[PDB]
């Protein structure tokens, strides 16, 4: 745990609370999608969370390996739990591009969108956020046009930026 | 306090909507 | 909003889009203890939210006057969204302080655990964690024992906190 | 991003628990 402590916001106690119910809760030493998707359908049983789930999943992925271990589980949760907002909104960003590829276009907006309604139980609203977004007008959402709107101070994005602080 | 906090999701998502003419 | 500008961490933007969303989703201009307990209720339809909602709207009704107004909705908000640590804790002091006397007994944290526990869908581990919150031994927990016990390096202390972070 | 942390409520439930001896 020594690495991890310097690695993360966690002191060693910390993590060690966090490996003890990661050992026990989690036998096989990775969280896989599937109990991903178990945990958001408990906690939304109104609603279809395997979408979001899904996206949620590949988050925490850091290696794309389907494989969630311990490390990748401690590091989302430093950022999330304690991480500045700075980090908070990276890993945001991070979440939302579904194919890693640095970008977030406006049909992986569209998903996200639809996954996180399925889970709570439109179209026009996202293409009038998307366009606020893309401060260039080329279609794709960089992190750093990411980071501007999820922090100016417009009517709309401090509607959306509430709506993503609750989500 | 992240669970009571979340549970604010629906007028969240109401305060949002209530900007997007 | 000027005032509340200057009392809270919101900027006027982000206090018109909670006042909007205030003004149409709560038409009588405050929200009432029943209303706690249906957004509570929603969220955790399989379990008995009700206490938890009723400890927590005490919490929101800081003139004790039975009703939430704009005013006191924002406040609120401005310390669980965006208050330090330290504000945070004695937001959450003053959750479980249920008579408001400004002391924690053991009975009002077995309520509080309880009232949790219901909204979840016990006694042996809470006699526990008094004990260790209490430093002086003199069976009340004052706002300088709970903020030392819930920041402190003690493994039993940590996994309270981390339950508390996540509640 | 409260709901999304909210969810391992029942995890850090029984993280706490674990080392109630
Ligand atoms: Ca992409
Ligand atoms: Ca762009
Ligand atoms: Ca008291
Ligand atoms: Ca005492």
């Amino acid at each position: 745990l020594e690495q991890l402590e310097a690695q993360t916001n966690f002191t060693k106690r910390e993590l060690q609370v966090l490996y003890r119910g990661f050992k026990n809760e989690c036998p096989s030493g990775v969280v896989n999608e599937e109990t991903f998707k178990q945990i958001y359908a408990q906690f939304f049983p109104h609603g279809d969370a395997s979408t979001y789930a899904h996206y949620l999943f590949n988050a925490f992925d850091t290696t794309q390996t389907g494989s969630v271990k311990f490390e990748d589980f401690v590091t989302a949760l430093s950022i999330l739990l304690r991480g500045t907002v700075h980090e908070k909104l990276r890993w945001t960003f991070n979440l939302y591009d579904i194919n890693k590829d640095g970008y977030i276009n406006k049909e992986e907006m569209m998903d996200i969108v639809k996954a996180i309604y399925d889970m709570m139980g439109p179209r026009q609203h996202v293409d009038v956020f998307f366009q606020k977004m893309d401060k260039n007008k080329d279609g794709i959402v960089t992190l750093d046009e990411f980071l501007e709107s999820c922090q100016e101070d417009d009517n709309i994005m401090r509607s959306l930026q509430l709506f993503q602080n609750v989500m | 306090m992240a669970a009571g906090v979340a549970a604010w999701l629906p007028f969240a998502r109401a305060a949002a909507i209530g900007w997007m003419p």
